[PDB]
């Protein structure tokens, strides 16, 4: 019957079937074995604790992300992730019906393809598809052009599309959001005092990431009343008790976005990875480019963007040119609605991968 | 076979006629005799031989040519329109309840026609095992016992007192003992009956009516025994199930001269009721009397429940009228009343969290008033009694040094689990009061010999099954084991007294899904224990820990595997499918650990034993005769058990049922609305396979 | 069968079997022999008395108390209050039940390996193990999480659990409260 969309998250791994609401399930990923000798004899603990049950009990484990730089870390760990999920969520057997997995625009091959092998073999689903996560935010927005960009912890991308054709040759891969800003946040709060080492404790830098960030509209000006004795404080409560009170790296942390020179590496700012990607379409297509430059992925929930955005592409566009900038609500859900509307609706149910097609086929089905 | 038409699987008569008219494997190309043009696909499990003449039925289902599942079902299926309601299928009689009364087979004339004639010499009749009875006791030096399963309402109640009936007025000749039963049947319904999903009016104990039988084969006395009534049910209900019927017809029936003394409320006001069905039974007439302050919110809403035999409005006065019958006084009967209301407000008081300084828990501002009207009924004092309820009482005395009494608190769910415990040791004492004083209305002269009537409640099955059909079933997968015993010795003591052969059969054991339940800390009743005394008690470890260490068994398995699809919601520490003698039932583990984790504080044992009430202190007992009274104090056993307090009280009913011989009455029920000539195949069917009675016939090899 | 649990306080060692109600024998951790001439010639006398009765024997012995500051002084006396423990409190056989023992936590190596060396080699019993006292109290207010205050004479402790572990590098423990008080 329905297809299962099942979105293999940076984060924040997504499950839900395809239609009609929001995604189902929700939890960060992550693997947790327990860090400490045991001593109240059960024995009743579990090898590894998978999310969101790794995360109702931080301090005692030691957190292991299985998505890591875009790519899995192996699949010892995935396939317990898998297992996890559509078990102790879905409540669904993956023989029952056709699923649907995204993976990050330009993908390390063959880690698409022992992934596709392995998926079938693990878990012996009766057809198998593997859309890009960029690619399904189009449909997500209802358009037929423009740019668009899935970002997450931590690879984003930024992928131009033309009515309705992808262009090859003007794909750009970014190693930069989100997973550098917990990272550079957690070194610019430890510039005010406040350490945290273990892997546990960094969950709550990206919490704090998540929650009481902004992006600045005139950096250099927004800096200059920061400066000033004007109060930017917002008090957090933390786990133990401790107040902490910041104000100056609320709006550098995501600032960091624009001119990652902050880091001192040479990657281009957002800025600018939009703009050249335009620069590498033909000419004549440009001008429905801009006024179709959709942002999504959950990084991008920032306030501040994206008329920060605008307003900076704006200045480096061509004058007596309108660009206007789609922001769409809950982008932290974008590609899962993407994916969502796609495999619900004829044409794409004779366009799976099935049993004997993968048997006969062999790995090298994937391209 | 090849060629000969087999049997087809029908969906509303289970079985029709057919052919194969092309073959698999296991797959068979079925074409049906009454429906030629649906030609479908069935598998091995599905086909069955069937008999050359289809215009023939067998009194004796010995002389069958082909001997299977689907014969037998088809010659119940002829019989039932020829007015016989009695089947001799080998040492099994099975008893179909016609729900009428047929021409003169329950007469006294009747009754001389089969007397002291054995098997092969008279048809099938429930007499002829009956007078067989009475042949394999006296002759045989051996006690008897009719062990009758079946769905409630399927005949275990009727063949019974025809069985009765049979030893008192062809055996007996006299003996006051036959309409006893009769006299006090709405009494006993009260307090044992409850409402299942699969039946509305069930007994839950094991009602077993012994009749005695001296040196001189003379009726001499019968005695009422009863074992395992429900625990659980006494304190928590599931969605749309009962409490035991007293807790109905005592709030529904009682009128209000009696209500203003014994201070009730509507159902929805009494904790332990409003949890279940709070809705009575009744008829036409009784739906008028109901009271408009008897109703509760589901009462007003929904009204009484339908069928045509119950009326919880009614039989409270039908009830008390059988009080004068049996031999209970007036006097008495008024503190048979405060006994049962003071259950009722027991289950209402509550305990919250501690306050500050020396930890423990303390009562709600809204259980005040919840123990003053409690400790009247009870006898208690309302000071007292709310220490009891809170704190764990022991000594410094104990093997050196004397010392003194200390106090050391309950936890808030210990002092809730110790609630229960207390409702759970009161009624369960009444019960044994009310029958202890039936057993005296009628004492026997002597005993020697007996032959006995074992009724249990069948093997249950509902969508979502709980912790009380685990231990309903449990008790039927042992019994189901004895069924097996007996009839292997059968053949056993058959082949060299007829001259047949030296002929064996592997025996059918089960003693893999005996282990898998209960051993020597290994068991499934094993986890159980040990998870009612852990620091703090799980549900996620119970489930999971019977999966660490029973894996390897075969009849376990993950409820995300199960052959039917509806258990498969279910998820890996929330259930598991253990497979019986009638299949494979799938069991939710909610609630499994905290219907068993009940346990009582050794002074509050001792101080309902205390009681300031004369009733209330002969029911915890012992008799005056050779007289010896319980210690004030105690240190063991704490936790007690009550997963084991019911595998312990069913051991002592399989060894006394070694020592008797077996009379098997299987009781099928032919349909639903409990109509004459009705039938359902989707009924029938289902009954032969959860009955045992497919065990037997698949035990049967002989070929004779 | 039934397993035993003996604690080695610094009481008040404490003993009595398995559960499920309250420690059988208590009395306070002391031997102590006699220091004045015997003139009255029963004899009748014993070379060491230990308590209950060297508590009613005040005033004509010098109590020793075999474990101080967290320590057992010897294990010549430790065995005389073993044998009292054992035989005229419990009456058991130490051959019949395993045994369970108590230590307190963060006691000086090697006093759990001589001990249970020695343990073995005085009484042969069949099985044995050796819990830590503050741990335990854990079990007793039946919580799996939770900082633990064990203050008994002469060591009191600080030992943080947490869903059921506990944390090697944040164990305390005080040579303070009761001897010195
Ligand atoms: N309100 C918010 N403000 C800033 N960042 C957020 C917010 N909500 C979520 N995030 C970040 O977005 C990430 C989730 O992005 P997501 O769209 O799940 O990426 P992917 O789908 O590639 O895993 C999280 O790691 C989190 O740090
Ligand atoms: N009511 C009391 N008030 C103060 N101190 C007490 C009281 N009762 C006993 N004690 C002290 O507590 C000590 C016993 O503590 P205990 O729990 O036996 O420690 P351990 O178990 O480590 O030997 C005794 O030495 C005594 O001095
Ligand atoms: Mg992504
Ligand atoms: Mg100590």
């Amino acid at each position: 019957t329905t297809a299962l969309v099942c979105d293999n998250g940076s984060g924040l791994v997504k499950a839900g079937f395809a239609g009609d609401d929001a995604p189902r399930a929700v939890f960060p990923s992550i693997v947790g074995r327990p860090r400490h000798q045991g001593v109240m004899v059960g024995m009743g603990q579990k090898d590894s604790y998978v999310g969101d049950e790794a995360q109702s009990k931080r301090g005692i484990l030691t957190l292991k992300y299985p998505i890591e730089h875009g790519i899995i870390t192996n699949w010892d760990d995935m396939e317990k992730i898998w297992h996890h999920t559509f078990y102790n969520e879905l409540r669904v057997a993956p023989e029952e019906h056709p699923t649907l997995l995204t993976e990050a625009p330009l993908n390390p091959k063959a880690n698409r393809e022992k992934m596709t092998q392995i998926m079938f073999e693990t878990f012996n689903v009766p057809a198998m598809y593997v859309a890009i996560q960029a690619v399904l935010s189009l449909y997500a927005s209802g358009r037929t052009t423009g740019i668009v960009l899935d970002s997450g912890d931590g690879v984003t991308h930024n992928v131009p599309i033309y009515e309705g054709y992808a262009l090859p040759h003007a794909i750009m891969r970014l190693d930069l959001a989100g997973r550098d800003l917990t990272d550079y946040l957690m070194k610019i709060l430890t510039e005010r005092g406040y350490s945290f080492v273990t892997t546990a404790e960094r969950e709550i830098v990206r919490d704090i990431k998540e929650k009481l960030c902004y992006v600045a509209l005139d950096f250099e000006n927004e800096m200059a009343t920061a400066a000033s004795s004007s109060s930017l404080e917002k008090s957090y409560e933390l786990p133990d008790g401790q107040v902490i009170t910041i104000g100056n790296e609320r709006f550098r942390c995501p600032e960091t976005l624009f001119q990652p020179s902050f880091i001192g590496m040479e990657s281009a700012g957002i800025h600018e990875t939009t703009y050249n990607s335009i620069m590498k379409c033909d000419i004549d297509i440009r001008k429905d480019l801009y006024a179709n430059n959709v942002m999504s992925g959950g990084t991008t929930m920032y306030p501040g963007i994206a008329d920060r955005m605008q307003k900076e592409i704006t200045a480096l566009a061509p004058s007596t040119m309108k660009i206007k900038i789609i922001a769409p609500p809950e982008r932290k859900y974008s590609v899962w609605i993407g994916g969502s509307i796609l495999a619900s609706l004829s044409t794409f149910q004779q366009m799976w991968i099935t049993k004997q097609e993968y048997d006969e086929a062999g790995p090298s089905i994937v391209h | 076979e090849d060629g000969k038409p087999v049997w087809a699987p029908h969906p509303t008569d289970g079985f029709q006629v057919g052919n194969i008219v092309d073959i698999g494997p296991d797959s068979l190309t079925i074409e049906p005799l009454n429906q030629k043009g649906k030609t479908f696909l069935a598998l091995i499990n599905q086909v069955f031989p069937a008999e050359e003449d289809s215009k023939k039925d067998v009194e004796d289902n010995c002389s069958l040519m082909y001997l299977n599942e689907a014969t037998l079902l088809h010659n119940i299926k002829v019989r039932y329109s020829k007015d016989r309601i009695y089947t001799y299928v080998a040492n099994i009689l099975i008893a179909v309840n016609p729900y009428f009364d047929i021409p003169k087979i329950y007469s006294s004339e009747t009754i001389k026609s089969y007397q002291g004639k054995s098997l092969g010499t008279m048809p099938p009749h429930v007499f002829a095992i009956a007078d067989k009875a009475f042949r394999d006791m006296k002759v045989l030096k051996l006690s008897q016992s009719i062990i009758v399963s079946g769905e409630s309402g399927a005949g275990k109640t009727e063949n019974t007192k025809f069985v009765l009936r049979y030893l008192t007025e062809s055996y007996g000749t006299g003996q006051d003992i036959d309409d006893r039963i009769v006299e006090a049947n709405p009494l006993l319904e009260a307090f044992g009956n409850a409402k299942t999903v699969r039946n509305n009016n069930s007994s839950r104990f094991g009602k077993f009516v012994e009749i005695h039988f001296n040196e001189k084969s003379s009726v001499v006395g019968g005695f009422v025994s009863h074992y395992l009534l429900e625990k659980s049910r006494i304190c928590v209900q599931g969605k749309e199930e009962r409490n035991y019927h007293i807790f109905y017809r005592l709030c529904a029936g009682a009128s209000e001269d009696i209500r203003e003394r014994l201070h009730l409320s509507s159902p929805d006001n009494f904790r332990y009721l409003n949890r279940g069905c709070t809705r009575y039974f009744a008829n036409k007439e009784t739906d008028k009397q109901i009271l408009q302050n008897r109703k509760s919110p589901e009462y007003l809403k929904a009204g009484s429940l339908k069928d045509p035999l119950l009326d919880d409005h009614g039989d409270f006065i039908r009830m008390c009228t059988a009080m004068k019958k049996i031999g209970l006084d007036d006097e008495e009967k008024l503190d048979l009343f405060r006994v049962v209301a003071g259950v009722l407000h027991l289950g209402n008081i509550d305990f919250e969290e501690a306050g500050s300084t020396s930890g423990g828990c303390n009562l709600k501002n809204k259980s005040t008033q919840a123990l003053e009207y409690c400790a009247e009924l009870l006898g208690l004092d309302q000071d007292d009694l709310r220490v009891s309820l809170t704190t764990r009482v022991m000594l410094t005395t104990a093997g050196g040094a004397k010392g003194t009494v200390i106090k050391v608190p309950l936890k808030v769910e210990q002092a809730n689990n110790a609630r229960d415990a207390l409702a759970k040791t009161v009624y369960s004492h009444l019960f044994d009061h009310v029958v202890n004083r039936v057993n005296q209305c009628f004492p026997f002269e002597t005993s020697s010999y007996f032959i006995g009537v074992l009724d249990i409640a069948g093997f249950e099955y509902f969508e979502h099954n709980s912790f009380e059909q685990f231990c309903i079933n449990y008790c039927n997968e042992k019994l189901q084991q004895f069924f097996n015993e007996r009839i292997l010795k059968e053949e056993q003591e058959l082949y060299q007294k007829e001259g047949l052969g030296v002929n064996e059969v592997h025996y059918v054991d089960n003693q893999d899904c005996i282990d898998l339940i209960e051993a020597r800390l290994v068991g499934i009743l094993d986890i159980l224990d040990e998870e009612n005394r852990l620091p703090q008690p799980s549900d996620q470890h119970f489930t999971s820990a019977v999966h660490q260490k029973h894996k390897d068994h075969f009849r376990l398995s993950i409820p995300r595997k199960s052959k039917l699809a509806i258990h498969r919601n279910i998820r890996d520490d929330e259930g598991f499918i253990i497979r019986h003698f009638a299949g494979a039932v799938c069991y939710e583990t909610t609630q499994f650990v905290e219907k068993n984790n009940d346990a009582l504080h050794m002074s509050l044992e001792s101080l309902i034993c205390e009681s300031r009430d004369k009733f209330i202190r002969e029911l915890f007992e012992s008799s005056t005769n050779n007289n010896k009274d319980t210690k004030q104090k105690a240190g063991k056993l704490s936790f007690i058990s009550v997963g084991n307090k019911f595998k312990t009280q069913l051991n002592l009913l399989l060894d006394k049922l070694r020592s008797t011989g077996a009379s098997f009455i299987r009781c099928i029920k032919p349909n639903l609305k409990m109509t004459s000539h009705h039938f359902e195949g989707a009924q029938i069917l289902s009954q032969l396979q959860c009955s045992g009675m497919v065990s037997v016939l698949d035990l049967m090899q002989g070929g004779f």
